[PDB]
Parts: structure tokens; C-alpha cells; sequence
């Protein structure tokens, strides 16, 4: 039931890993693409 | 009634502006006289051809690239589980919620279509398979609660089937748990 | 067209990464990641029908869409190798060898502490 245990813990830790991960791919694939198309619409109008 | 051509062809396209969805592969022009019931005398036609061809990459995304996940995802869901010795749980649920998704999909891929009947298109034999693998999948999956049901019911144990299960055992990577090991011994 | 579908998007994150107990067998996330999947879809579907379906080029906002889809679709096989992971314990008692220093490290990290029974099995 040891055994049980150390693999329970590995996935534990690999899931909270994968949370870590999986938000900040969110946030910079939202807020990027965003950012990035605002920033296109600012200086069409302001400088072109 | 005679035709005028121009440099390029039958049909100009110095001042043509290309579509979005299509491309004019080419244009012909045909002179023919016909006859009709209506008059003794002949009638002169002229037949103007245009071939257009799609360009898919619009469809094949919007229409295919959806499914296609979709169905791959389930499969997955069908044949996992998180143990080899608890109950299964039954997966039909699963697969009427994603039969009934693509239901919705082809209504709504359906209104683009003149609704003919002459032709199956190349699109109805994609959907055809994937409603083939999710509802045959369903029933798959049924069938293996079915065998693990046998345990249960008495105790005539596989009698031929744990040769072969033991040698395909490790060509599709699964090894036998530990209590299996523990209870052969024993 | 962006905001409920980013709101969706990251609360199915959360739900696919996340545990009641860490010594229980965990539930298929396969479902929770078919419902967002299908949703999203009627999205693309209704936004769809807004533009001119041409094919020349791939709008920001397709590329917004892609990386929503791709998450939660690549996501949802993550979830499940955590399960496959878990799995490995009953399958055999190999415990893991050279995993357990590196587990061990992170585990500081990423704001994870060590269960008690864990903690007891150790000092037995
Ligand atoms: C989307 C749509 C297409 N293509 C539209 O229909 C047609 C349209 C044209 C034209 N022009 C010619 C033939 C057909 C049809 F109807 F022959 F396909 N239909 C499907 O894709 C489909 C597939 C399987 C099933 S039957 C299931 F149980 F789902 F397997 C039902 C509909
Ligand atoms: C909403 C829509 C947009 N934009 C409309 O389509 C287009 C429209 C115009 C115009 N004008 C030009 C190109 C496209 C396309 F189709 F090239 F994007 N389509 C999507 O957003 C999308 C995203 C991913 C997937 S494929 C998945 F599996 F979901 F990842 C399918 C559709
Ligand atoms: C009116 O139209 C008919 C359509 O059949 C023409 O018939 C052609 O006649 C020529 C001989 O003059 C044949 O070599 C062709 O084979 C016929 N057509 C076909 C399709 O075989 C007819 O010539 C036209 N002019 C008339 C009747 O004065």
C-alpha cells in the first residue's frame, strides 16, 4: 500500500503542475491576442 | 448570332476580381443551331462555359476540423478506466451526448446544401463514419461490462481465453496488477 | 465573441486540474471536456455566419478560437494521464525509482504538502 501511495503522491504533483501550466497558456493566449490586435487598431487610427 | 473572343478566351477576365471562395479554371464558347417545334426555320445559339473551382481550405476547417476532435476525444472516454479490478461504468450517456452534438451539426452543415438526392458528397461519407465509430464504439464498450459480468455470475473461469490473454497481454502494453500475481500464487 | 468564451474556457481549466482527495481514485474528466468541446462549436458556428467565409486569410479571431479549443482538448488528455499515473501503483509494486527526489523538490514549489497517512507510511 506504500507503493499505492508514491505513485498517489507523482500524480498529485503532476496534476498541480499541469494547473500551473495550463493557466498561464490561457492568459497569455487571451490576453495576447487581444493586446496584440488592440495594439494594431491604436496606431491605424492614431498614426495611419 | 456569332461569338467575339478575346485574348485570354472565349470570356474576358482583363478586369475579373477573384473571389474569395472560388477560381475560374477556364471559359469555352460553343456556336450551335437548333431546331425547335415551335418553327420550321433553325434557331442560333451561343453556349458560354465557366468552370469554377472551390477552394476548400474554408469548408475543411469550419466543417471537418470540429468532428473530427470531438470524435477522437470520445474514443478515448469509451476504452479508459481507472482501474483493472472496480466496476465499469456505463457509457452510454457519453455517447448520446456526442451523437446527439453531431445531429445538431449536420442539420446545420444540411441548410447550406441544394438537398438533392442524385449524390452522396464526400462530406456525408466523413459524418457517416464518425456516427458509425461513436454508436458501434458505445455498444463495444458495453460489451466489455458485459465479459467482466462473468465473474460474478458462477465461477466457471476462462477456460481457452487465458492463453490468448496472456499473449496479446503484452503486445498492447497492459500488465497483469499486482493482487492477480499475488492470487496465482496463491 | 470573446469574453464568455474565455470565462468558459477557465473555469474548465480549474475543473480538470483539481481534486477533493489525493489518495482517491479520480473521476474521467472525459465528459466535463465533450460538453465545453461541443458548446464551442455552436460558437464557431453562430460567429461563423457573421463573416464572408472566404479562404484567403485566417482573422485574429480564428486564431483566438484555436488556442480555446486546443487547451481544453489538449487539456483533457492531461487529465487523463494523471489517471494513468495513478494507476501505475496497482499494476505491480514498482515503485518509482528517480521520481521521488525530483517529486520531492517541486512538491515545495507548486503549494502541495505531503499527507499525513503518506507521512506515517514513511516513518513505518
Ligand atoms: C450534410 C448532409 C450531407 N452531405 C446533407 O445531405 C445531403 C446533401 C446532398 C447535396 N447536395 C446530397 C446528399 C445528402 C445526403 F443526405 F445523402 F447525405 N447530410 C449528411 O452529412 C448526413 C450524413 C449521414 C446521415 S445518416 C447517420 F445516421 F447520421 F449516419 C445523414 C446525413
Ligand atoms: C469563426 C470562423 C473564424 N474566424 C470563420 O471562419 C473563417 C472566416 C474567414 C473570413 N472572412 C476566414 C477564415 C476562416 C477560417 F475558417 F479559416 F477560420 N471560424 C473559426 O473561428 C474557426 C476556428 C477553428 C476551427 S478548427 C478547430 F478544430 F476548432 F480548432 C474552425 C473554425
Ligand atoms: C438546322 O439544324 C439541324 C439540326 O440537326 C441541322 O442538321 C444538320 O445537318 C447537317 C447537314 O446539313 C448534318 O451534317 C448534321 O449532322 C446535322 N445535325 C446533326 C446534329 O446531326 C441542319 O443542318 C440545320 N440547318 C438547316 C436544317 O438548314
Amino acid at each position: 500500500n506504500i507503493v499505492e501511495l508514491e505513485w498517489d503522491w507523482v500524480a498529485a504533483v503532476l496534476e498541480r503542475v499541469f494547473l500551473i501550466f495550463f493557466t498561464i497558456c490561457f492568459l497569455f493566449s487571451a490576453i495576447g491576442i487581444n493586446l496584440y490586435g488592440w495594439y494594431i487598431w491604436y496606431t491605424e487610427n492614431h498614426f495611419l | 448570332y456569332f461569338p467575339r473572343t478575346f485574348t485570354n478566351g472565349p470570356i474576358g477576365l482583363a478586369n475579373f476580381l477573384e473571389n474569395d471562395a472560388w477560381s475560374v479554371l477556364g471559359t469555352k464558347v460553343n456556336r450551335e443551331e437548333k431546331k425547335y417545334t415551335c418553327c420550321p426555320v433553325n434557331y442560333t445559339l451561343l453556349h458560354y462555359d465557366v468552370v469554377i473551382q472551390r477552394k476548400p481550405l474554408y469548408y475543411v476547417l469550419n466543417l471537418i476540423a470540429p468532428t473530427a476532435v470531438i470524435t477522437f476525444i470520445s474514443i478515448i472516454g469509451f476504452f479508459t478506466s481507472s482501474s483493472v479490478h472496480d466496476l465499469r461504468q456505463e457509457k452510454i450517456t457519453l455517447g448520446i451526448t456526442t451523437l446527439l452534438s453531431m445531429s445538431i451539426m449536420i442539420f446545420m452543415v444540411s441548410d447550406k446544401m441544394p438537398s438533392t438526392s442524385t449524390c452522396v458528397p464526400l462530406i456525408a461519407l466523413f459524418y457517416t463514419l464518425m456516427i458509425t465509430i461513436i454508436s458501434v464504439g458505445t455498444l463495444a464498450a458495453s460489451s466489455v461490462i458485459f465479459v467482466q459480468k462473468l465473474g460474478s455470475i458462477g465461477n466457471p473461469p476462462a477456460s481457452k481465453t487465458m492463453k490468448w490473454t496472456h499473449r496479446i497481454a503484452p503486445f498492447v502494453l497492459i500488465q497483469m496488477p499486482l493482487v492477480m500475481k499475488q492470487a496465482y500464487a496463491k
